[PDB]
């Protein structure tokens, strides 16, 4: 669960942050926590120094969530960070790490999505599947 | 489009009979007064100096347009603005000319509304269909005989207005 | 003659040609003192002007009423030296050429690192190769019948169709 | 401009053939190619220029005279550079020519 | 008001009649014109953004 | 969002991305949610219903903006000083001087002097009075209104046709080649000898007369006793004028050959004789295949049978017969590539032997028709490969082509490819080391130097033909050849009379520049053909990227990695072949205005001594002739080119515009619209408005297509504005 | 000029009145939902 009464990273605001269609449309969310206070680069540009301690972030886009996580994974070892989707209607939805195991990382129960048992040059021409709902696949 | 009052509505036949009989009218009075030369110079040549390139109709002699057509244009100018501000802006008791999307239409009234005398919407809508009769009948007789229309309201008035 | 032109030794819009170009540069010698070296290098000028238009009208080149050398290039040895017998020359060094580059490509194939061999070249080994090229058609020819120079098409990369 | 500063002043160094400003009409009509075949870098994109290259290769793979270094198009970045070098030399050697055999006829 | 009123003064002052006696009619009148088509654009933004 | 409804996918799109590509695939019903193949061929039924309704009304216009505003009945009288006036102008942006200085052709307003040729063929096909143009414009507004109720009549229910209808090959075939061309012919013929030859001859036939006006005095006696050559006897005289009985013929049907010696147009009853002819054998080709009464030929074992017993190519063309009829753009490349080349034919053959009355003398209107019909002619051809390109992509099934010839030119596409880079690159090396060898030896004062190949081949065709010019004495310019002694007694004299006169541009005379710029012209063909064929043949799959098929034909690239994947699909070969087209066709109507203005100035050798370097094209045609283009407005004043001073302008205004989106790419403009969407966001009095689409860049294909339409307007409005004032100056 | 009354009458209707409505009736189609 997101846990909206955690502290964000003390900064002095930007132009570049989210705009009407992250109260409209959805927004996201960064937790990440910081074993010291420490100066960051924004993905949305600026600097911001994050506290000691435990960090919430609101962004967006995804992408710029994931750009801040692979920034504080590779500039200061930090991988326990959390992303969530956020709807005006206040659902929250878990996004990354989706199954508490990060993607590159095998673990049990996942399930292949969009899988195709054979090599690309096996695909189908269009012109046995025009006319037709067959997929190209096969 | 038809879910607003336009197309083949009642409204519509409405508005267009309301239009018809206004039309009726400036026919019949610009006919009276061009028959009784109550138009200043109406025969005059608008010039380009003045009015500029849109006074340009490029006909055999004097290339510019009659100060009478201009009259009559800018009469229809003023009712034009009228209309214009009465679509947008209509008065709150006033009949408006578009419909909102959950509108009751009106019922249509066959071959002859109920004979209600007086200032009922079955008198304006037996006038108004009245009118567009006319008005066809009038170009239909305009346009078969080479006769001029203000002419044509004149013959068929037998001569009252001039 | 050939096409309705006229041979340029008889022409007399080529002597015309020949008079304004010597007039031309004749009115710049005009400005000079004798013995200047600019007197000096106009009247080379001059006399190159008048040794190549005199060696012009006296090779059998046809003149057209532009007053300039057209060629004729149908096959007709009357002219065969104005197309086919050049063309030759190029196709006796432009076939040279290619074989011997081919020749180093497949040298470079044998070396230890082919890519060191392409773009730093073995100088005595490609001096050899552009010795080779003199007999080059009789090679390439006797390179071809051997197999050596076509390669099957089952050898060969291609993209799906 | 198009008339009395760019039709009229380029009179110069079009007739000035058989003169001594004459490479400067050379130098024009060069540039005048080399800014066009710029384009051909510019407008264009690598798939295409790779995909003939390939056909190039079969064609020398026919003769076995394939280099060992492979050839490739021209990166995307060195398109658009290579367009832009060739289009800056153009245009600044059409001005350079115009303006020169101009200004030296005239003045 | 604050626009149509100052929407008269560069049709009267820089338009094709403005050397001419109805200079002000003809200012006036595109004016007009103007109001109407941005009233048009109002009704058409109107009709089309909010249900 | 449902505006695009044919496209679930599009309608879904919460960007201005939506608008456009709806507006780009609108007509693309193949590429539609659940578009079934007999829906697909009612409703390109009825959109070719419709766009044949469109071609009649835009005709029907321009009888009808003729017979009201122009001066048809002025111009028959004197045909060769009138200006022919196409219509009138009312424009209110106009000052005094502009309403002034387009006032001509006799008349009291402004108008536009026409350059389509309308009046020359409506007057040699027998039109004199505005009336009949009033006719005429009815007949074909009538015939636009028919067609339309067709196309609605056609897709309504129990008169939809089934797909074995529309794929009937042999009735189709049969019914179009015997009635559409060649009754059709035959009815033409039959309007020029029944009433254009009668009115060319003063003698005024209409619907009121023409039954009761023989064509000729011995009337249909001689056509049915056998005795045609009596509508051979007593043609028109050497002295006839036009429109007139003076000198007057009464024959119907000959082969004259040449010229009409006051008119510089062929006979018209040449015409009638050959579109007569044209209508017999078209009938006689329109009985060939059988459709239900046992005669005739089978499609499918033609297809099949002409397989050569050598094996060279493979099963011949078996299968070839369900391909073609299966697949709507393997036969649109087919009619289009047909289409062009007759486009092509018409522009050469119609400068080289004009129809139409005193249209020879119409310098302006000739260089419009070529220019014209030559630029739709390489439309035409680059439509034809591209529709080649999506027929691979699309329809081309190889199972259903095992060994065939479409399989053996995919199994040779790299040979192919590779011969056409070759031939391109020679033409290009050499042609171009000719040209700048030329100009750097005529700059250095050396004109002698230069490099003029005579061109004999083409001399030797025109002598073959008959031009006496070059002395070749062979075949029609020799008087003992069999071939002039079997054509002596028919039409070698008139042919002759009018090869051998240079005051017409029949096999006008040729030298070194046409040498070079047949070469180029040869260069630039090849080279556009070679864009065209490898983006039609790599359509499917190259080592790049081998299933570009799944892809489809158009899409931006496959991305960054493999090394960069830009403009790798055949629509973006298109794109860049259409560039390549504008430049083969700006080469051939280069040289076709230059040679042809050089010829009416009666300085035909300023040609012949310019044309073999760049600096003379650039000088003495791009130059020379800019002069009374640029003056059509000027601090001193302004005349009727000023339009086309100002059209010119705008080509080189918009042609301009094209590169913004051919240079710039998408990534900054993106950026750019990021910033502008936080600036209207965050300005006061300016966020109670709000956009309903999000605003987003053009996308990659779309902004190729857009610099790709503005660069070809440039173009053509550019050449167009030239080429017309630029005649004008110098003749009209 | 037969009929001179007709280009002044239709040059602004076609030029003006036509392509406003097209825009705002296409506008309208292609943005509502
Ligand atoms: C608006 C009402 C109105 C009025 C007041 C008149 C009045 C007149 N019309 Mg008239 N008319 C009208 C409408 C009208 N009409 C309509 C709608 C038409 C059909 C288009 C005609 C067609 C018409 C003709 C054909 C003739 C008249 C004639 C006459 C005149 C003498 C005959 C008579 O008493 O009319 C009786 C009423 C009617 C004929 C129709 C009501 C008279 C002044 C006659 C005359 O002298 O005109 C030159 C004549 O010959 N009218
Ligand atoms: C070893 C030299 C060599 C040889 C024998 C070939 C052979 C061939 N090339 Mg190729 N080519 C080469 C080098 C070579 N290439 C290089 C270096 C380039 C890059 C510029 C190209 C670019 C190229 C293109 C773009 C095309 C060909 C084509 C062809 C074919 C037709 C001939 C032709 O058009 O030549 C023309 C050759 C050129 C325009 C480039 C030649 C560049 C120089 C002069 C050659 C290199 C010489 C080398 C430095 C000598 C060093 C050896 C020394 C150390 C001993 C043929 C298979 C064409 C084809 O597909 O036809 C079927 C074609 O379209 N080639
Ligand atoms: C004799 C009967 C007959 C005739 C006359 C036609 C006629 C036509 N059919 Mg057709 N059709 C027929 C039977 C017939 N059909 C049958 C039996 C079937 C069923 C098997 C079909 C199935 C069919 C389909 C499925 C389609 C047509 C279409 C067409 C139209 C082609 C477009 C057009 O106008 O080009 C006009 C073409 C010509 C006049 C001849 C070609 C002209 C060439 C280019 C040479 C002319 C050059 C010349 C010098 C120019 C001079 C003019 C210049 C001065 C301006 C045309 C009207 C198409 C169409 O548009 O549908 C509405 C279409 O899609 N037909
Ligand atoms: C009579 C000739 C003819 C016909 C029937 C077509 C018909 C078609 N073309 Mg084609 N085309 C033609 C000439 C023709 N074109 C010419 C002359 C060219 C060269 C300029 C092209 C270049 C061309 C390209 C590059 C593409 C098409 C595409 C298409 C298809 C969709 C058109 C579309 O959505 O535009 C709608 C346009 C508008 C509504 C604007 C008005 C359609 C089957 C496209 C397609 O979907 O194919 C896969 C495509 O990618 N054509
Ligand atoms: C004197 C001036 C001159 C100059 C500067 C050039 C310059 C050029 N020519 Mg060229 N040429 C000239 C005169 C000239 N030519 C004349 C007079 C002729 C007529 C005979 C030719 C015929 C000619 C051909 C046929 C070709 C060139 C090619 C080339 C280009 C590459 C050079 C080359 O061969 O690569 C060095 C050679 C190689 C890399 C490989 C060897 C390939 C050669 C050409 C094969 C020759 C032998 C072969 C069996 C003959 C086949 C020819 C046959 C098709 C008729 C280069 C720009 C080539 C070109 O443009 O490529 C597309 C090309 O294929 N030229
Ligand atoms: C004036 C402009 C120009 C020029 C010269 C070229 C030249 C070329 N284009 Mg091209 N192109 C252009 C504009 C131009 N393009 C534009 C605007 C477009 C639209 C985007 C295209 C689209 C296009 C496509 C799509 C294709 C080409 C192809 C070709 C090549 C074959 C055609 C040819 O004639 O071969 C002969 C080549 C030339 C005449 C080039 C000049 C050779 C020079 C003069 C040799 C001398 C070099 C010199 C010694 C270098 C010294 C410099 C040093 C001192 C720094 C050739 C390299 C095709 C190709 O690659 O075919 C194999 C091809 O597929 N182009
Ligand atoms: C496509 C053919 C075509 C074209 C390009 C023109 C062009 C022109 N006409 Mg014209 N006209 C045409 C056909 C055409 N006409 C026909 C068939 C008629 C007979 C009814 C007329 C009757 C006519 C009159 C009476 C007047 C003009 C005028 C004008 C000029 C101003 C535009 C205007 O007010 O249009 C008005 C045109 C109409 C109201 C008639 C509609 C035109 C046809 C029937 C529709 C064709 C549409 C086309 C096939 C599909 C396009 C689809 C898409 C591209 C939009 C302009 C030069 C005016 C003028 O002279 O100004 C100087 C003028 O007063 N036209
Ligand atoms: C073919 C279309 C067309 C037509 C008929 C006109 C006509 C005219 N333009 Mg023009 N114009 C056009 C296209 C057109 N323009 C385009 C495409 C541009 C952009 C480059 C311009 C830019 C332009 C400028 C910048 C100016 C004109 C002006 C003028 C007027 C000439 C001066 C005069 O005497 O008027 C005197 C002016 C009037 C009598 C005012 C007319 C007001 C009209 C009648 C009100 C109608 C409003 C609206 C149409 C109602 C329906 C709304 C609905 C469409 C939603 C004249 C009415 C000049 C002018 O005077 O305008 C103020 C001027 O300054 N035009
Ligand atoms: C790429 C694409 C993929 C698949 C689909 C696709 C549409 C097939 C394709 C697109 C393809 C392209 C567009 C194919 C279309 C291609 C081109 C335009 C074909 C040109 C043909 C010219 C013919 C052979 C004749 C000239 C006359 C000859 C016989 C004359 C000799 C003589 C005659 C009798 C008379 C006198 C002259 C002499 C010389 C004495
Ligand atoms: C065994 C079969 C032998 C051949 C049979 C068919 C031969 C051709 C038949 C043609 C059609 C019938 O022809 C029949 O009507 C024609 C039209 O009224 C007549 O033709 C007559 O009238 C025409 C119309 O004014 C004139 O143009 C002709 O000069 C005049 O001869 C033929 O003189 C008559 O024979
Ligand atoms: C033509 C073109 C190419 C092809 C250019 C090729 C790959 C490189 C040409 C370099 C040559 C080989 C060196 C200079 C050529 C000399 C005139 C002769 C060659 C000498 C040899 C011995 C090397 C691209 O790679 C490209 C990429 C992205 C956008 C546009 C384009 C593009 O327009
Ligand atoms: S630059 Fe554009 S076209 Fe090229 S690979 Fe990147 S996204 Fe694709």
């Amino acid at each position: 669960t997101l846990n909206l009464q955690i502290p964000s990273p003390t900064f002095e605001g930007s132009t570049g942050g989210w705009l009407r269609a992250a109260e409209v449309e959805e927004k996201y969310a960064i937790t990440w926590t910081s074993p010291k206070e420490q100066v960051f680069e924004m993905p949305t540009g600026g600097a911001a120094i994050m506290r000691q301690g435990e960090n919430l972030l609101y962004l967006a886009r995804k992408e710029q969530c994931l750009a801040l996580a692979t920034q504080v994974k590779n500039s200061f070892k930090i991988t326990d960070y959390k992303v969530y989707r956020i709807f005006p209607s206040g659902e929250v939805q878990y996004l990354h790490p989706k199954d508490g195991v990060f993607p590159e990382k095998v673990n049990a129960g996942r399930v292949g999505v969009g899988n195709v048992s054979h090599s690309i040059g096996k695909n189908l021409n269009p012109a046995q599947i025009k006319f037709t709902s067959k997929s190209f696949n096969g | 489009f038809g879910g607003r009052g336009l197309g083949v509505t009642v409204n519509a036949e409405r508005w267009n009979g309301r239009h018809a009989m206004f039309g009726i009218f400036a026919m019949v009075m610009t006919s009276y007064m061009k028959g009784h030369g109550l138009i200043p110079d109406a025969d005059k040549i608008l010039d380009v100096a003045q009015w500029g390139s849109l006074a340009s109709v490029w006909d055999g002699a004097g290339n510019g347009i009659s100060n009478e057509r201009a009259i009559i244009l800018i009469a229809h100018v003023h009712v034009l603005v009228v209309s214009v501000i009465a679509a947008v802006a209509p008065f709150g008791f006033q009949d408006t000319l578009v419909k909102e999307k959950g509108y009751t239409p009106e019922a249509p009234a066959g071959l002859i509304p109920p004979f209600k005398t007086g200032l009922t919407p079955e008198a304006e809508l037996i006038n108004g269909r009245l009118a567009m009769l006319g008005i066809i009948s009038i170009v239909t007789a305009s346009v078969f005989t080479g006769t001029p229309v203000v002419d044509t309201i004149n013959l068929g008035m037998g001569k009252i207005l001039y | 003659d050939v096409a309705g032109l006229t041979p340029c030794g008889e022409s007399k819009e080529f002597a015309r040609r020949l008079d304004g170009s010597v007039k031309k540069l004749q009115t710049r010698l005009k400005k000079y003192e004798a013995g200047t070296p600019p007197a000096l290098a106009l009247q080379k000028q001059i006399d190159k002007t008048k040794n190549r238009f005199d060696r012009y009208g006296k090779a059998g080149l046809l003149c057209g009423t532009d007053g300039l050398p057209h060629l004729i290039a149908d096959g007709r040895w009357s002219h065969s030296g104005e197309f086919v017998i050049p063309g030759l020359f190029f196709l006796y060094v432009a076939g040279w050429i290619g074989w011997v580059g081919r020749s180093y490509v497949l040298f470079a194939r044998t070396a230890d690192k082919p890519t060191e061999k392409e773009i730093i070249i073995d100088v005595p080994v490609a001096l050899s190769f552009v010795s080779t090229g003199f007999i080059w058609p009789f090679s390439a020819f006797k390179e071809f019948t051997s197999g050596n120079l076509i390669v099957p098409a089952d050898e060969i990369t291609v993209s799906p169709r | 401009w198009l008339r009395d500063f760019l039709w009229a002043q380029a009179s110069q160094v079009i007739q000035s053939y058989g003169s001594a400003l004459s490479a400067y009409g050379l130098i024009f009509l060069g540039a005048h190619f080399i800014w066009a075949f710029s384009l051909m870098f510019l407008f264009s994109g690598r798939g295409y220029w790779q995909e003939l290259i390939e056909s190039i290769v079969w064609a020398h793979n026919k003769l076995n005279v394939a280099p060992a270094i492979q050839p490739r198009a021209l990166s995307i970045t060195q398109g658009r550079a290579v367009g832009l070098a060739h289009y800056l030399l153009g245009g600044i050697g059409t001005t350079w020519a115009f303006f020169l055999a101009r200004i030296i006829s005239v003045g | 008001l604050t626009h149509g009123y100052f929407l008269v003064g560069p049709f009267y002052k820089l338009g094709p009649l403005r050397n001419s006696d109805v200079a002000l009619l003809s200012g006036f009148f595109s004016a007009l014109g103007l109001i109407i088509i941005l009233v048009a654009c109002l009704t058409i933004y109107g009709v089309v953004s909010f249900e | 969002t449902k505006f695009p409804k044919f496209s679930q996918a599009l309608a879904q799109d919460p960007a201005t991305r939506r608008i456009w590509y709806g507006l780009a695939t609108a007509h693309d019903l193949e590429s539609h949610d659940g578009m079934t193949e007999e829906n697909l061929y009612q409703k390109i039924f009825a959109s070719h219903f419709g766009h044949l309704a469109v071609i009649f009304l835009w005709t029907s216009g321009n009888l009808f903006h003729l017979a009201w505003q122009g001066n048809f009945e002025q111009w028959v009288l004197n045909p060769l000083k009138v200006k022919p006036i196409a219509h009138a102008i009312w424009d209110p942006h106009f000052g005094q001087p502009a309403v002034k200085a387009f006032t001509k052709g006799g008349v009291s307003y402004p108008v536009n002097i026409a350059t389509s040729g309308v009046y020359h063929w409506w007057y040699t096909i027998g039109m004199r009075s505005n009336t009949d143009l009033y006719a005429g414009s009815l007949f074909l507004l009538f015939l636009a209104g028919v067609f339309l109720f067709a196309g609605w009549l056609h897709l309504q229910p129990k008169f939809r046709p089934g797909l074995s209808w529309f794929k009937n090959n042999e009735s189709r075939l049969n019914h179009h080649l015997s009635g559409l061309f060649g009754f059709s012919s035959l009815a033409w013929s039959a309007h020029l000898i029944h009433v254009a030859i009668p009115e060319a001859r003063g003698q005024h036939v209409g619907w009121d007369n023409f039954t009761k006006v023989a064509p000729h005095p011995a009337g249909l006696q001689p056509f049915f006793s056998g005795n045609w050559g009596v509508y051979a006897a007593a043609p028109d005289t050497t002295n006839h004028i036009f429109g007139t009985s003076e000198g007057a013929g009464t024959a119907i049907l000959t082969f004259l050959g040449g010229f009409h010696p006051q008119t510089q147009a062929l006979w018209l009853t040449d015409i009638a004789h050959h579109h007569l002819a044209i209508g017999v054998v078209f009938i006689f080709a329109g009985h060939m295949y059988r459709t239900n009464w046992g005669i005739g030929h089978s499609l499918k074992e033609i297809l099949d049978a002409h397989r050569p017993p050598g094996g060279r190519l493979g099963a011949g063309h078996k299968g070839i017969f369900e391909t073609l009829t299966n697949s709507l753009h393997f036969q649109l490349g087919l009619a289009l590539a047909s289409l062009g080349v007759i486009t092509s034919l018409v522009a050469q053959h119609m400068y080289a032997l004009p129809s139409y009355a005193f249209i020879a003398k119409d310098y302006v209107t000739q260089s419009a028709l070529y220019t014209h019909h030559q630029y739709i002619a390489g439309f035409l051809m680059v439509g034809a490969f591209a529709h080649g390109a999506i027929f691979f992509v699309r329809d081309y099934d190889p199972e259903q082509n095992k060994n065939n010839v479409l399989a053996r030119i995919l199994d040779h596409k790299e040979a192919i490819i590779s011969h056409l880079s070759w031939v391109s690159l020679f033409l290009g090396f050499h042609t171009l080391g000719i040209y700048v060898h030329n100009d750097v030896v005529v700059a250095f004062g050396t004109p002698e130097k230069q490099i003029l190949v005579e061109p004999v081949f083409a001399q030797w065709i025109q002598a073959s033909s008959g031009k006496a010019l070059y002395g070749f004495d062979v075949f029609l310019s020799s008087s003992n050849s069999v071939a002039t002694n079997a054509s002596s007694n028919i039409w070698l004299p008139g042919w002759l009379e009018a090869i051998n006169s240079g005051k017409n541009s029949l096999f006008l005379p040729i030298g070194p520049g046409d040498f070079l710029i047949h070469h180029a012209i040869a260069l630039a063909l090849h080279t556009t053909t070679l864009i065209l064929v490898k983006g039609a043949l790599d359509a499917r799959g190259s080592k790049l990227m081998p299933d570009k098929k799944d892809f489809g034909y158009s899409f931006p690239c496959d991305g960054p990695g493999r090394g960069g994947t830009c403009d790798i699909s055949a629509w973006d070969a298109f794109y860049l072949s259409m560039f390549w087209m504008l430049n083969t066709i700006g080469w051939v109507t280069f040289y076709w205005h230059w040679k042809h203005v050089t010829i009416w100035q009666g300085n035909a050798g300023q040609f012949n001594e310019s044309s073999t370097y760049i600096m003379g094209w650039l000088r003495d045609y791009l130059w020379l002739n800019s002069s009374p283009l640029i003056n059509g407005y000027n601090p001193f004043g302004m005349n009727s080119l000023s339009v086309w001073s100002w059209m010119f302008l705008f080509g080189h205004l918009i042609w301009a515009t094209g590169f913004m989106f051919l240079i710039s790419w998408r990534g900054y403009w993106q950026e750019l619209i990021e910033t502008l969407v936080w600036a209207h966001e965050r300005t006061p009095l300016a966020n109670l408005v709000r956009w309903k689409d999000k605003p987003v860049a053009l996308s990659i294909v779309q902004a190729r297509l857009v610099g790709l339409i503005h660069f070809t307007a440039g173009y053509i409005f550019t050449y167009a504005a030239f080429v017309i004032a630029s005649t004008t100056g110098k003749f009209g | 000029m037969t009929a001179a009354y007709l280009p002044s009458i239709l040059v602004p209707i076609i030029g003006l009145i036509f392509p406003g409505l097209v825009m705002a009736f296409a506008f309208i189609y292609i943005e509502q939902d």
